[PDB]
Order: structure tokens, then sequence, then C-alpha cells
RNA sequence: AGUGCAGAAGAGGAGAGUGGAAUUCCAUGUGUAGCGGUGAAAUGCGUAGAUAUAUGGAGGAACACCAGUGGCGAAGGCGGCUCUCUGGUCUGUAACUGACGCUGAGGCUCGAAAGCGUGGGGAGCAAACAGGAUUAGAUACCCUGGUAGUCCACGCCGUAAACGAUGAGUGCUAAGUGUUGGAGGGUUUCCGCCCUUCAGUGCUGCAGCAAACGCAUUAAGCACUCCGCCUGGGGAGUAC
RNA sequence: UUUUC
């Protein structure tokens, strides 16, 4: 999907401080742009299945991290869903 | 323990070295197996794909009867 | 006629027939013989003996037109295809090179129903 | 693509028609229209020759190239329209000299392309080359029969041809319906295949829609009285009592090849495959 | 980044040598138009063929070497034009690492 | 449990183009009484020149050797070549997140072959069907023919001995020997030995089980979590 | 590599 150039780019603006390659804000952001590019891949090659499975696994993982993040700090939850454009 | 050809430190098989290539073919023109030549698994595969590229451009014959 | 003096013969041997034909250096057909052509039938065309007598009956007409040396084309994986060559050596030829070409495909078509007998 | 109307009334159960999605505009020019009559198949003498014609809407000419002789001048393509005459879609063309005329639009034309028509123009969709310069194995239309007319071979929708093999003279061509023909090498062509693909994928549905197109109902032969048609007569329904079923003029219908064959082209025709 | 390429094609024997230079410059121009950093080009040999190809049993071997971004169409304009010629018999494009 | 940093392998998938050999048909040269077939024959083809033989032309399908108890994928499955898009796996490290995990009734997705719709294609192969043989009979095995189908695109059906007949997650319990991809120590030109350590993949074996069969660090052994299923054979995966 | 026990 993505290149390391945008992978270096988007971790820095959404990190809470220096070096936040964990920090589930950054992880759900990277997963969001990955699933957007792979969704373009699915729109292009409409009869692959062996990457659409990867879409399903990434959406499940980001779902589970988001549902974790809801149970601890609701302010950052609203912050991110305003900040990334999701949750319908 | 059978001596593979990779005693020289050649990494890329250079795709055209007929000196490095005729060892693995038959006199009739087939491919000699890996137990016959005694090499590692990946170099067998590299030489296979190398001469499958080399059979199309006329650098090597398919069938040698006539 | 013309003392062609060289050429290539052909051998084709099934499991139930074997057939010989002798050509020019390219070649046009000069004279041919078969195991059935000498007055045989059915099963008995599989023998190496009939291959001998048919190949020699081909050579008899072949060297009545000027012919000393010959090369041997062999198709037809069968039984008597060696006795054809060796009786071809017998009655006065000078076989100098043998090419056994029966062509293998590279898995393009299918064989028929694999028999149940 | 194809619309499927929801079945509301019984003459709308199994209708289909296109989307007209390719078509950009709806306004033809003044300069390229010329009038037309209906004929309903009637001569100078005013008698019916080809049956079952007439009785529909109004139409006009749209004067369309078949020659493309203005060479070494580029050309912009801006619209994709109708003919009611042709099955297909047809395109306007702006020459850079300031000259307009239409062009038969094949597949793959977009607005903004440039079509070049010289004897050495490049090989893409829409160009116009003489048949010498076209290499082996392309897809071709508007083939001139004789050099200078303009095209008469394959024109209509969704069709194609190929180039089998050159000679010194002539050029071989696979047409549609299987054939192979010798054709002179100084004739013009295009490169590509025609637009609409789907005219065999349209239910006409009503009687009235095929009646809008300039048709007319065709009576069965065996229903006529025996003096307008040789199948006719007979009390009850009858089978064809005559050997080899006949058109109403003689000439048995299923079987006659009617190529004359002593035609002047049997040297050129190889393998009439499906006629 | 880019990707490194061998592009080796086979030229007829019976052409004239001025046509060789014109052909080489034509294909180098159709590379250099479409965003393709040419680097290096040599002529390989004057070699015969291990089997007959069209009616020919010899050929002139050239090699050109180029890098380009993968999004650029600097290769398809070679692929369309090489195989519609008269003098280029075959041509092969490999990733070089 | 994850993510960054650094490497490695691979018939994992879609789109596009291209190569050689072979079978059949066409055209032309030579060539004449046979060819093919079987346990044995015969239907069939050949004097309107077959088989055979040499040169080209056409077209569709499958990819010889490489090839292996190899590899890849959750299963179905994936082997000519090249390029474009793209998923997953393993090895060192633990600076980063601080339990974010497992299983999952209904629900959603995928799913060998056969079959259905619409449009293409059709070289071999061959259900239905025709003819020739065997038999007491032969709608079959054997032989000569021969369509739908097998291929492509877009939809449909959702089935198998889909099997390791062994559900998924995790920890513990003698060894021995080959292989696929890695990573460290020294002899070291070690890149050609040996020692240590990760994973998959075979095979022989001890405690332990089991009705024996056999299983046995890749448990059918020792234990927890969660889910599905069984209760004599028929009636039947039938009736409603 | 013919039917039958």
């Amino acid at each position: 999907a993505i290149s390391q150039e945008r992978k270096n780019e988007i971790i820095k603006e959404y990190a809470r401080h220096e070096g936040d390659t964990g920090s589930p804000e950054v992880q759900i952001a990277v997963l969001t742009e990955d699933i957007n590019q792979l969704n373009e891949h699915a729109r292009t090659h409409k009869k692959d299945h062996h990457s659409y499975r990867g879409l399903m696994k990434k959406i499940g993982h980001r779902r589970n991290l988001l549902a974790y993040l809801r149970k601890t700090d609701i302010q950052r939850y609203r912050e991110l869903i305003q900040r990334l454009g999701l949750r319908r | 323990k059978v001596d593979y050809i990779a005693a020289n430190h050649i990494e890329y098989i250079d795709y055209k070295d007929t000196e490095l290539l005729k060892r693995f073919i038959s006199e009739r023109g087939k491919i000699l197996p890996r137990r016959v030549t005694g090499t590692g698994a990946k170099n067998q595969r590299k030489l296979t794909i190398a001469i499958k590229r080399a059979r199309i451009m006329g650098l090597l014959p398919f069938v040698s009867d006539e | 006629k013309k003392n062609i003096e060289s050429g290539v013969a052909h051998i084709h041997s099934t499991f139930n027939n074997t057939i010989v034909m002798i050509t020019d250096t390219h070649g046009n057909a000069l004279a041919w013989s078969s195991a059935g052509s000498l007055g045989f039938k059915g099963s008995k065309k599989s023998t190496p003996f009939a291959a001998q007598m048919a190949a020699e009956a081909a050579t008899k007409v072949a060297m009545e037109h000027g012919l000393k040396t010959v090369d041997v084309t062999v198709k037809g994986p069968g039984s008597g295809r060696e006795a054809a060559i060796r009786s071809l050596q017998a009655t006065g030829l000078e076989v100098t090179a043998i090419r056994d070409v029966t062509p293998v495909p590279h898995n393009g078509c299918r064989p028929p129903k694999r028999r149940r007998v | 693509a194809i619309k499927k109307y929801k079945p509301t009334t019984n003459g709308r159960r199994n209708m289909t028609s296109s989307d007209f999605a390719e078509i950009t505009t709806s306004t033809p020019e003044k300069s390229l229209l010329q009038p037309l009559k209906n004929n309903a198949g009637r001569n100078n003498n005013g008698r019916i020759t080809v049956r079952h014609q007439g009785g529909g809407h109004k139409r006009q000419y749209r004067v369309i190239d078949f020659k493309r002789n203005k060479d070494n001048v580029a050309a912009v393509v801006k619209t994709i329209e109708y003919d009611p005459n042709r099955s297909a879609n047809i395109a306007l063309v702006h020459y850079e000299d300031g000259v307009k005329a239409y062009i038969l639009a094949p597949k793959g034309l977009e607005v903004g392309m440039r079509l070049v028509s010289g004897p050495e123009a490049d090989i893409k969709v829409g160009n116009a080359l003489p048949l010498e310069n076209i290499p082996v194995g392309t897809v071709i239309h508007n083939i001139e029969m004789k050099p200078g007319k303009g095209g008469q071979l394959i024109r209509s929708a969704g069709t194609s041809a190929q180039v089998l093999g050159k000679e010194g003279k002539y050029v071989l061509i696979r047409l549609n319906s299987g054939e192979v023909r010798m054709i002179l090498a100084t004739c013009r062509a295009t490169i590509g295949s025609v637009g609409n693909e789907q005219h065999e994928l349209i239910n006409i549905g009503k009687a009235g829609r095929s009646r809008w197109m300039r048709k007319r109902p065709t009576v069965r032969g065996s229903v006529m009285n025996p003096n307008d048609h040789p199948h006719g007569g007979g009390e009850g329904k009858t089978p064809i009592g005559r050997k080899a079923p006949v058109s109403p003029w003689g000439q048995p219908a299923i079987g006659y090849k009617t190529r004359n064959k002593k035609a002047k082209s049997d040297k050129l025709i190889v393998r009439r495959r499906t006629k | 980044q880019d990707t490194k390429y061998e592009i080796m094609y086979i030229i007829r024997p019976n052409i004239d040598e001025e046509a060789k230079t014109a052909l080489v410059e034509r294909f180098d121009t159709i590379l250099k138009d479409n965003g393709a950093e040419v680097i290096e080009s040599k002529d390989w040999e004057k070699r015969r063929l291990a089997y007959e190809m069209n009616g020919f049993r010899e050929g002139i071997y050239h090699i050109v070497n180029v890098t380009s971004p993968s999004t650029a169409g600097a290769i398809n304009e070679f692929d369309r034009l090489a195989k519609i010629n008269d003098d280029i018999i075959r041509h092969m494009i490999v990733k070089v690492e």
C-alpha cells in the first residue's frame, strides 16, 4: 500500500510526543490511510480476494483498537473521530 | 558435501555467461538436476529461470535433433 | 535412374504394423514397403522378422535406381524397428548415421480414455 | 448500458433500451444538415419494390466523411451524437484550418483527442492511413473498395476486420462473416472498431416501437389466398404442400446461393465462409 | 526510487549502418521524452541465432539501460513501437538488481 | 498482544503482452495398394491417390526437463516467460503503546468438479446418440465415428471421501536422525566443517495412554477457557 | 489380457 515517506510523515503530526510509534492514535491513523489506499485497490481490481482479506483484517484491528480507546479516555476518542473523519 | 559452483563469490548470475551456463544442460539440451550437479536449492532455481529467459532470445536452443 | 547415390530412409513401427520408405536427400519418395505390403495380416506385422523382409524388399527396388549410402529416420516406438535397421544393413547398404526422432510434446493435448481391459 | 423498465403495463414487461450515456450533446450544426424524403419503397414509376417500408418519424442528413483527404493537419473531436440513419455514434471535428465535418466514431474516442490522417500518421484509434502503411494484425474500418470513393466496407456498430497478410499486390483482409478478400493497396482505412456494441441486446417490446422505426407488418405466406402467394389456400391450417418452400416470386427460400456465377471477382474471393 | 532495466533487442543483418544509428537515436528519443533517465548504452555483438526466427539466422545485438519511476509510462511507448517494426525482431525488458 | 528500526524467502492474487514443441485442417512437390484397429476381427478410410514424406499457412488448448517426504495460501487450490497494482509469513532488537486477549449462537465473506442465463470461441477430449464386435441375451467393457460440455467475460447454485474422517487459544513432559528459510561463537580463504539458537516440514522411538490397532513436542499424554455435535439398526436426511 | 464355473 503506502510508502515509507508518508509513513514517516503521518506518524509525526499525530504523535503525542517524541517517538510514539505505539500510541493507538498513530496506529489507527496509519490503518485509516492504508485501508483507503487498499479500498482504491479493491475498486481497481474488483475480483481479487487475497488482498480484500487484508482489508478485513485491518478494519477489524482498527475497530478493536478504537473500541479499546473508547473505554478509557472519551475525550481523545472524540478528538480522533473529529480528526480522522469516521464513525457512522 | 558435493561441490556447488558458488565457490566463487558471484551473486548475480549475469544472465548471459555461457561459460557459467553450459555445465547444467545436457548434450542434447535439457536441464541437469540438482542432485546431479550438487548445488543449493536457490541456485538451482536461479539457473532455471536464467536459462528460461535465455531460451527465448536464441542464446540457446530448445531442441537439438537436426 | 540418375544415380542419386545418397538419401535418407524412414522407419515407422507401431504395436501392430511397421512401414519403411526410402527418399532422396530431401527427399521425394523412391520406393516403400510395409509388413502388410508383403502379404501379411493383422497381428503378425508386430514381428521383427517381417520388418526384416519388408526392409530388404524396399532396398531391392531402392538400389535398382542408384544408391549406396543412406541415413535412417525412425519414428514409431515399437518392436521390430531394430531388425529393420540391421537387415537394412544386410543386403547392401552403407548406413552412416541414425537419427531416432519420435517427437515428444510439451503437454499440450490429452491422450484418450485410458483403457480398461 | 441497458435500461430495464419495471413492468407496469403489459407492453412494458420486457422492454429494454440504452442509456445514451456516451452522447455528450443534443444540438447538431446548421452547416452539415441536409433534407430527406421518405420513400416507402416506391420508384420513379411509383410502385412498391421493397416491401414493408415507410410510416414513421422525420429525419435529416448529417453529411459524414468517408474519404479524409485533408492530410497533415490535426483535428480536435468535441461531440458524440446520433444518426437516426446509422446505428453508430458520430463525432464533430474541428480542423485547425477552420473546417467542420463529422466522423464515424469508433470505440475509445474521448473528447480532446487529435486524429491525424496522412500517409505516414501514427497508429492509434481514429487515424486514417492507406492500406500499404498499416502493419500486420490491426483492426480496421471504412475500407475503400476503389481508391477515391471513400469507404464502403465495414461501417456499422460493433463490427471489425483484420489484416491477414500483404502481398506486392493485393492486400489480404479478413472481413466479418469469416471471409478473406484481395483488396488494392492504395485504399484508405481507419484503425479501431465501431462504437455501440449492443444493438442485438435491445428488446423493442411494443409493436409501436418497431413501428416508429419505419417498418410495417409482414403477413405470413401461408395465410394468403392462393393467387397472391404460392403457399396459400387450404382449408384449416395446412403444411407447405409444395416441395422446397418458396418466396412469393418463385426462387426457393432455403438453399439457393444467388451469387451470379460469372462475377468479376472470383479471382479475389477466398473462402466465403458464412453466407 | 526507480528501477534498473536491460532492454536488449535484435536488429536485422541486411540493413545499412546509417539506419542502425537512426534507429538507435529514434528509440533513445522515445525513451527520453516520457521521463526516463538514460544512463548507458552499448552494442553487444554481431551474433547468429541458435534457431531461425522469421527467415533470419543472424542478428545485431544492442543493449540500452535506463531507470524511471514506475508510475511513468516510459516503457509502454517502447513496447508499442518495437513490436510493430520491420527490423527489431524481439526485445526483452528485465529488472536489473 | 502490538508498532517503529534492519534483513530473508516464496507455483499467494488480479490486469496486460509474448515464446517453443505437439495433434488436426488447408495448399503444393514425390509416391502407389494399402492404411488404421484388436485377444481375434470387423465397422471406417484409399485408384476422385490414402498412409508415408518435405516446405509453408491457419487456428484453439495445455505448459517437457527444471521437480524434490520442495515451497505458498484459512480451506477450495497455485508450476512456460516478462512487466504494472497488491496481501500475508519468518529472523535480530526492545528505545514505543501499557493487558489493548481468546473463543465466538444469529449475521457477513470465500468456496473443486458437475449444472443454469446471455454473448464469444471450438485443436484435441468426449456424457447423450449411431454403427461394428463378444455373449444364451449385452442397450456395457473393446473398436470406428460424434454433439452439448471442457476455454473467455459478466451473473447464478453453495455441494464432495472439502480427509490428518483428528475444532480453535495457551502452558508442561527422554532422545535420535535427515531436510526449507534464517541468526550468533571459534577453526577459519568455513563461502566448502563443527557448536548454540528460531521457526515449518518427515521418520524411528521412552513414560503415559488406549478394545486392540496405534498415538507419542507437528500427542489420540498431563491440564484450563470457549464453540459445535451424539444416544440401537431400519423407516429417512424421507413426509409436512 | 476371449466368455463360463
